[PDB]
C-alpha cells in the first residue's frame, strides 16, 4: 500500500518529466516555426545525442531472496536467506 | 482500531461531501478552461 | 607532475607567428 | 576571497584579453593538473591506507583472534 | 457582448452538503454488564450520529 | 544601455551552512552480572551460523557497482566515439558548405 | 564622482568564520570511575 | 567615463561548513574490565568451533580491493569522461570552422 | 550588472586549443575522481560484502563449536 | 466573454466535515476497579477532548 | 494583439483564477 | 531608468519542527474565495467586450 | 537605459532538505483532494481568455 | 516548409531499472522438544522484493 | 567540544558600481603602521615570558 | 571537583567597514593598524601560555 | 597537459604552407 502511494507519486513525476518535455516541444516548435516563418534563421533540432541512452547498468537490485529454511527443526538453525543480488 | 475505523466511516461521509464540491470547483474549472480555449482561439487569430 | 605553470605563451606566440606569416 | 573589478576607467584588445587570460588558463590548469596529481596520489594513498587497515584488521588480528579461540576449544 | 456566460464561474457559491456540524454526536452507550462486580460484557454502543 | 553590472551573472554560492551534530554512535549495551556456580550441566550445545546471505548480496552489489563503474566508462568511451562522429559531422558539414 | 573618487574600496575578503568540532575541555575528562 | 561597477564571487568567501561530530573513543566509557568469579572447577571436554576466520582478513584487505577494483574502473570512468569532454572541445573547434565556411 | 548604454585572434585560437587540453586534464581529474570515489567506496565495502558472508560462516562455526 | 463576475466561496462547503473542530468526543473513561469479583472503585473520568 | 497578449497573459489569472483557488482551498481543507 | 526591484522576498521560516506528539491539531479546510479572480475573469470578458 | 532584476531565486531560495526527529504518528489521512492538480487547462485557457482578446484586438 | 516538433520526452533517453525477484520468506519453525513434536509450523510468505 | 567557525557573510551587494555621485577622491601616500610588527614584538615579549 | 569554563564572552567587533560617506571622498586616513590588534590577540595567547 | 602540442606545431606549418 506504500508502493501504491510511492509508485503513483513516481508515475506523476514520470508524467511531469514528459509534460515538461511537451512544454519544451512547444518552445522548440516556436523556435522552428519562427525559423520557418523566416524561410532562414532560428533553426531548431535535437535529440540528446552522444551516449544519451547510457550504460545505465543498473542492472538494478534483482535480489532473488530464497529463504532456504532447512527444517530439521528451527533453533537448529538454518535460516539460509540466500540474497542472490542479481544485476540483470 | 474499529472505534477509530467506524469514526473513520463518518470521516468518508465528510470527505465525499468535501470532494464532491472539489469536483464541482474542478467542473467550474473545466467550464472556465473551455471559455479560455475559445478566448485563446480568438486571441491568437485576428 | 609534468609540468607546471606555463607552456602556452611560448607555443602560442610561435604558432601565431607561423599563422601570421600566411 | 573577494577580488575587486575596480580600476576599469574607460577588438585587437578584446582578442588580446581572450589570449592573455588563457595564456593564463592553460596556466592555472597546468597548475591544477599538478595539484590533481596531488589528489591522485591522495586517492591512491587513501585506497592504500584503507587496504592497509583491512590488511592489519584481517590478516594478523581477526584471523588470529578466531583461530586462537578454536585452538583453545 | 452576451457575457455572464462567462461568468468566471460559479464553481459555485457552494452552500454544499459537506457538513459534520451537522454534529458528529458520539452517543457512546458504554453498557458495562457486571456480574457480582466483575465485568462480563462491555457493550459499548457507539451511535455515531451525524445530525 | 545594457542591464549588466560586471560579474553579476555568477556568484558561486558555497553558502550551504549545514550542521549535522547527530550522534551516529549508539551504546551496544553489554551486561555481565556475576556468573554464579554454573555446576548445573544442562547447557546443550548448538553452533548455528552464519547466513549472512545479505553479505553475499552486498558482494554481488560490489560486483554490480563495479560493473556500473565499467559500463559508465564504456558508455563514456562510446560517448567519446559519438563526439568523434560529431567531430566528423562538423568536418562533413564544413565540407558540404565548401562544396 | 560616482566615480573612483567616491572610492569603491571593496577588497572582497570573505569573513571565514572557521567552524571547529570542539566544545571546550571535551578532549579530556580523566575518568576516575573505577567503581570496584 | 562609463564603467560597469565591479561585483565579485563573494559566495566563495561565504564557506560555512559548521560540521563537528562524535570524535570520542569508547562510547559509554567502555573497555574489557576484568571479570573474575567463584573458582568453578568444571571439566569441559572442549568440542571446538574452529575459526577459519581467525582474521579471514585477507578477505577484508580484499573487501578494500573489491573497492580498489572499483576505484581503478572509476578513475578510468573519469579519464574517459574527460576524454569525451576533450572530444566535445574538438566538436566546438569544428563547429567554429563550420561557421567560417557558412 | 544592469548596463544601460586577427593576429591576436591567432594567439587566442592557439591558446583555446591549449586550454582545451588543460580542460581535458581538468575533465580527466573529474573522471579520475568519478572512478576513484567509486573505487574508495568499493574498497571500503568489498571486505563487507564477499568476505562479508564467508567471514560470517567462519564465525558461525566458532559459535557452533562452543 | 468579458470574463467575470465571480462566486468561488465555501458558504457551507466550509463549515466542512469539521464538527467544532471537535466530535463532541465525550471520552468517559469508566475505570471499574474490581477485586475478588467485587467492585472496589468506579472512577468515571470524563474527558471532552477536541477532535 | 497587444490587447490579445494581455487577455491571454490574464484569463488564466481571472476565470481559472477563481476556480483553481477553490480547487486549492479544498486541498488546504483536506489536511 | 527604472532599476526598481519588483521582486520582494516572500519570507519562509521552518525552525526544527519538534515532537508534535501533542494530538490537539484540529482540522479546518477553509478555501478559497478568490471572488476577485472571478471579478478578474469578468474584467477579461469586459476587456474583450471593449476590444470588440 | 533599462536593466532590472534578471536574478533567479530571490534571497538564494530553493527547497533545502528538512528532516526532523523520527516521530511515528499515525495520521488517518483525511484527504483534501486537489481537482487543481494543475487545473492548467484553465491557465492555458487564461492564455486563451487573452488570445480571444488578441484576435478581437 | 516545416515546423515539425516531435522530440524526446525521456523515451529516447530512459532509465534501465529492474528488481522484484520474489523474496520467498518461507519461515519454518519446529521445534521437536524432548524427542516429541510439540508444534509443526510451515509458513509461506512471498515478499515482492 | 565540536567548534564550527562562523561563515564569512558581508555586503556582496555593495559596489554594483562604486558611486560617482561622490567619486573616489583618493588620497594616496603610504609608509603606515607597521605598529603590527611592534605588536608582533609585544607578542614576542610575552613569548619571552612563556619561554622562560 | 567541577570547575566551570563559563564567562568566556568573545566580543564581536562591528566596525562600520565603509570608508567616508558613499564610495569615498578620503582614503589615506582609515587607520592602517588592526594587525596590531590581532598581534595583541597573539600577545594575549602567549600571555596565557606565560601566566598559567 | 604535458603535451604542449607538437602535432599543433606540425599542423600550423602544413596549414601555413597550404595558405
Amino acid at each position: 500500500r506504500l508502493q501504491d502511494e510511492i509508485q503513483n507519486m513516481k508515475e506523476e513525476m514520470a508524467r511531469h518529466l514528459r509534460e515538461y518535455q511537451d512544454l519544451l516541444n512547444v518552445k522548440m516548435a516556436l523556435d522552428i516555426e519562427i525559423a520557418t516563418y523566416r524561410k532562414f534563421s532560428s533553426l531548431n533540432l535535437r535529440e540528446t545525442n552522444l551516449d544519451s541512452l547510457p550504460l545505465v547498468d543498473t542492472h538494478s537490485k534483482r535480489t532473488l531472496l530464497i529463504k532456504t529454511v532447512e527444517t530439521r527443526d528451527g533453533q537448529v538453525i538454518n535460516e539460509t536467506s540466500q540474497h542472490h543480488d542479481d544485476l540483470e | 482500531d474499529v472505534d477509530n475505523a467506524s469514526l473513520a466511516r463518518l470521516d468518508l461521509e465528510r470527505k465525499v461531501e468535501s470532494l464532491q464540491e472539489e469536483i464541482a470547483f474542478l467542473k467550474k474549472l473545466h467550464e472556465e478552461e473551455i471559455q479560455e480555449l475559445q478566448a485563446q482561439i480568438q486571441e491568437q487569430h485576428v | 607532475v609534468s609540468k607546471p605553470d606555463l607552456t602556452a605563451a611560448l607555443r602560442d606566440v610561435r604558432q601565431q607567428y607561423e599563422s601570421v606569416a600566411a | 576571497y573577494a577580488s575587486s573589478p575596480g580600476g576599469v576607467y574607460a577588438t585587437e584588445f578584446k582578442n588580446t584579453r581572450t589570449n592573455e587570460k588563457v595564456e593564463l588558463q592553460e596556466l592555472n590548469d597546468r597548475f591544477a593538473n599538478y595539484i590533481d596529481k596531488v589528489r591522485f596520489l591522495e586517492q591512491q594513498n587513501k585506497i592504500l591506507l584503507a587496504e592497509l587497515e583491512q590488511l592489519k584488521g584481517q590478516g594478523k588480528s581477526r584471523l588470529g583472534d578466531l583461530y586462537e579461540e578454536e585452538m583453545r576449544e | 457582448p452576451n457575457f455572464s456566460s462567462l461568468n468566471l464561474r460559479e464553481t459555485n457559491l457552494d452552500s454544499l452538503p459537506l457538513v459534520d456540524t451537522h454534529s458528529k454526536r458520539t452517543l457512546l452507550i458504554k453498557t458495562v454488564e457486571t456480574r457480582d462486580g466483575q465485568v462480563i460484557n462491555e457493550t459499548s454502543q457507539h451511535h455515531d450520529d451525524l445530525e | 544601455t545594457r542591464t549588466y553590472s560586471l560579474g553579476s551573472a555568477l556568484r558561486p554560492s558555497t553558502s550551504r551552512s549545514l550542521y549535522a551534530s547527530s550522534p551516529g554512535g549508539v551504546y551496544a549495551t553489554r551486561s555481565s552480572a556475576v556468573r554464579l556456580r554454573s555446576s548445573v550441566p544442562g547447557v546443550r550445545l548448538l553452533q548455528d551460523s552464519v547466513d549472512f546471505s545479505l553479505a553475499d548480496a552486498i558482494n554481488t552489489e560490489f560486483k554490480n557497482t563495479r560493473t556500473n563503474e565499467k559500463v559508465e566508462l564504456q558508455e563514456l568511451n562510446d560517448r567519446f566515439a559519438n563526439y568523434i562522429d560529431k567531430v566528423r559531422f562538423l568536418e562533413q558539414q564544413n565540407k558540404i558548405l565548401l562544396a | 564622482g560616482p566615480g573612483t573618487a567616491s572610492r569603491p574600496s571593496s577588497s572582497r575578503s570573505y569573513v571565514t568564520t572557521s567552524t571547529r568540532t570542539y566544545s571546550l575541555g571535551s578532549a579530556l575528562r580523566p575518568s576516575t570511575s573505577r567503581s570496584l
